């Protein structure tokens, strides 16, 4: 929790996920 | 969930599944705030209009879970519940205004691959997310249609206010926002019944933490052309929730 939204999987990992890039362009 | 897909492993690690102890029963989502508290929507707990009252004692939570049924051996982890909080203003009669609640973990949790805490939105990340258009996520073990082995996921736009009242006669309220798509859209995706509780969590591009934004809260039917999904709206209910969070000590 200051640590938070930070995915050990992903965003730790400088992964990904399959899906995660539709939220981004959604910002555009 | 409706026309959504399975998560992967640690992709939606806050998610928390709370479960009735007898009977063996999965019946809402949840999401990880911290080690120790946990959010829900307060209709998974206390909605009078179906004789729903539970008790602290009443409940699990089980987080860092992917199966649905499945125990989770070295991956799960399961809470008691310390204590129950509701807003104090949550309206079950009228239209699930302020439909939150927060559960504090008598086990405290150890993060993991599986386990990791969602951020709550501050003001100007609120501000700059919670737009229409911009979409977020959600996820739950919840009914795949009105009429899931695996935790499911979609990804849907939020809904301009105007849109979401005109959808439905409930009395849509500042506390509540809508998402999904507009049929002209090309695309569907809603949340369902048993997702509620679960979280809507929408991934900064700024500082690339994702920030819960809404809770299952309500629909009517699932996934159904020009009806939204209903969330709850977290920052606008954040005093409350810093409030009951803030109150003890570490």
């Amino acid at each position: 929790e200051a640590d938070c939204g930070l995915r050990p999987l992903f965003e730790k990992k400088s992964l990904e996920d399959k899906t995660e890039r539709e939220l981004l362009e959604s910002y555009i | 969930i409706v026309e959504g897909s399975d998560a992967e492993i640690g992709m939606s690690p806050w998610q928390v599944m709370l479960f009735r102890k007898s009977p063996q029963e999965l019946l809402c989502g949840a999401s990880l705030i911290s080690d120790r508290w946990v959010l829900t929507a307060a209709h998974c707990l206390l909605y009078p209009p179906w004789d729903k009252n539970f008790t602290e004692n009443d409940l699990l939570v089980r987080i860092g879970k992917h199966s649905r049924t499945r125990y989770e051996r070295n991956i799960e982890k399961i809470s008691m519940l310390e204590k129950i909080y509701i807003h104090p203003r949550y309206n079950w009669r009228e239209n699930l205004d302020r439909d939150i609640a927060l559960m504090k973990l008598k086990k405290p949790v150890a993060f993991s691959d599986y386990i990791h805490p969602v951020c709550l939105p501050d003001r100007e990340t609120a501000a700059s997310l919670l737009q229409a258009g911009y979409k977020g996520r959600v996820t739950g073990w919840g009914n795949l249609k009105e009429t899931p082995s695996v935790l499911q996921v979609v990804n849907l736009p939020i809904v301009e206010r105007p849109v979401c009242k005109d959808s439905t006669r409930i009395r849509i309220t500042d506390n509540m926002f809508c998402a999904g798509y507009k049929p002209d859209e090309g695309k569907r995706g809603d949340a369902c019944e048993g997702d509620s509780g679960g979280p809507f969590v929408m991934k900064s591009p700024f500082n690339n933490r994702w920030y819960q934004m809404g809770i299952v809260s309500w629909g009517e039917g699932c996934d159904r052309d020009g009806k939204y999904g209903f969330y709850t709206h977290v920052f606008r209910l954040k005093k409350w929730i810093q409030k009951v969070i803030d109150q003890f000590g570490e």
